[PDB]
């Protein structure tokens, strides 16, 4: 039965435009195809329709730089004049005798976006957790651009491995990139170090925020 | 046109579970209703489809026979109704009207056999601006929402995802930037709220 398939990923400029193409399986050459655009960490969103006929309606709000078209058992999605903000997820998805199928979905990069260096912020434990008895060190990383980094910890100069927990990176609102590392000690590790430090590494260069007991 | 979903928690495995959607601003009974659900970091996956006023419904196969829809053309709203759920159950339902199409916000199931678990919330700091935030630690499931001041405070608010810590409970943190000057004499509350615990804190954070 009907099988829409996505390429895993797919990028163009800033600027410029992009096409993403669903394809169809055999059997089914005269259905319409919808797609919904998803940002990170929220809820789909529709774009638009495309029926075989290479026409298209649209939803409301989405910019006229968004468009569709058909071609075989292949249908598009072009978007013109790309901004940081369609660095997204893309599905596609049709309807055939009560049954609904997606599309497995692109996931769109935008290129030629400006570095965006991290802004990190380290805080210690707080006293109230250390009355109970517990130490979380809170390393928040945000405004990166693009959305890869590494957390290290050190305790004074040695690394750190055990209690660290690290979130996988995550879109913005404003189209760059959060992450966050947590550091458990116990109150007596947290006490008998100098320091502790947590270090972001983004785009081949580190930097460090440092906290005290 | 709004769709908003009720009903996500915790579900023991084995366990049943009732979701509901509220639609308004279009006439619902015209329109096939759908269900779709997206498991963490995977894709969209169809769930089930009703016809407008309910004579024709359809499921995926990997939901018959446990889950049931339904509506209620009079009260506008569509409902999910889940028995024998599975682990892999777990994900993010949503509801939709695709004929433009619509979706609702997302309603959060988590099947695990792991209890529920309220946050304890910590205060963090500020040492011309100052970050001062909220650490939500040790809960479980998700989801958690954080304001400040009651919602008074929108401006320079970040609130980070939550980390899935290895002892299976989450913790995530809420962060704000503002005016130094301001250190000594605003007050600065976070207001976290679980609603699968029941736990409401609002947690006042002072300069040190």
């Amino acid at each position: 039965q009907l099988v829409l398939t996505q390429s895993p990923s797919a990028s163009a400029s800033l600027g410029a435009s992009v096409r993403l193409t669903c394809t169809l399986s055999s059997g089914h050459s005269s259905y319409v195809i919808a797609w919904h655009q998803q940002q990170s960490e929220k809820g789909p969103r529709y774009l638009m329709k495309v029926n075989s006929d290479g026409s298209h309606s649209k939803g409301d709000g989405i910019p006229d730089r968004f468009s569709g078209s058909s071609s075989g058992a292949e249908r598009y999605l072009t978007i013109s004049s790309l901004q940081s903000e369609d660095e997204a997820d893309y599905y596609c998805q049709t309807w055939g005798a009560g049954i609904l199928v997606f599309g497995g979905g692109t996931k769109l990069t935008v290129l030629s976006q400006p570095k965006a260096a991290p802004s990190v912020t380290l805080f210690p434990p707080s006293s109230e957790e250390l009355q109970a008895n517990k130490a979380t060190l809170v390393c928040l990383i945000s405004d990166f651009y693009p959305g890869a980094v590494t957390v290290a910890w050190k305790a004074d100069s040695s690394p750190v491995k055990a209690g660290v927990e690290t979130t996988t990176p995550s879109k913005q609102s404003n189209n760059k990139y959060a992450a966050s590392s947590y550091l458990s000690l116990t109150p007596e590790q947290w006490k008998s170090h100098r320091s502790y430090s947590c270090q972001v590494t983004h785009e081949g260069s580190t930097v460090e925020k440092t906290v005290a007991p | 046109v709004q769709l908003l979903e009720s009903g996500g928690g915790l579900v023991q495995p084995g366990g049943s579970l009732r979701l509901s959607c509220a639609a308004s601003g279009f006439t619902f009974s015209t329109y096939a209703m759908s269900w779709v659900r997206q498991a963490p970091g995977k894709g969209l996956e169809w769930v089930s489809g009703i016809s407008g006023s309910g004579g024709s419904t359809y499921y995926a196969d990997s939901v018959k026979g446990r889950f049931t829809t339904s509506r209620d053309n009079s009260k506008n709203t569509l409902y999910l109704q889940m028995n024998s759920l599975r682990a892999e159950d777990t994900a993010v339902y949503y509801c939709a009207k695709f004929s433009r199409d619509y979706w609702g916000q997302g309603t959060l199931v988590t099947v695990s056999s792991a209890s529920t678990k309220g946050p304890s919330v910590f205060p963090l700091a500020p040492s011309g601006t100052a970050a001062l935030g909220c650490l939500v630690k040790d809960y479980f499931p998700e989801p958690v929402t954080v304001s400040w001041n009651s919602g008074a405070l929108t401006s320079g608010v970040h609130t980070f995802p939550a980390v899935l810590q290895s002892s299976g409970l989450y913790s995530l943190s809420s962060v704000v930037t503002v005016p130094s000057s301001s250190l000594g004499t605003q007050t600065y509350i976070c207001n976290v709220n679980h609603k699968p615990s029941n736990t409401k804190v609002d947690k006042k954070v002072e300069p040190k």
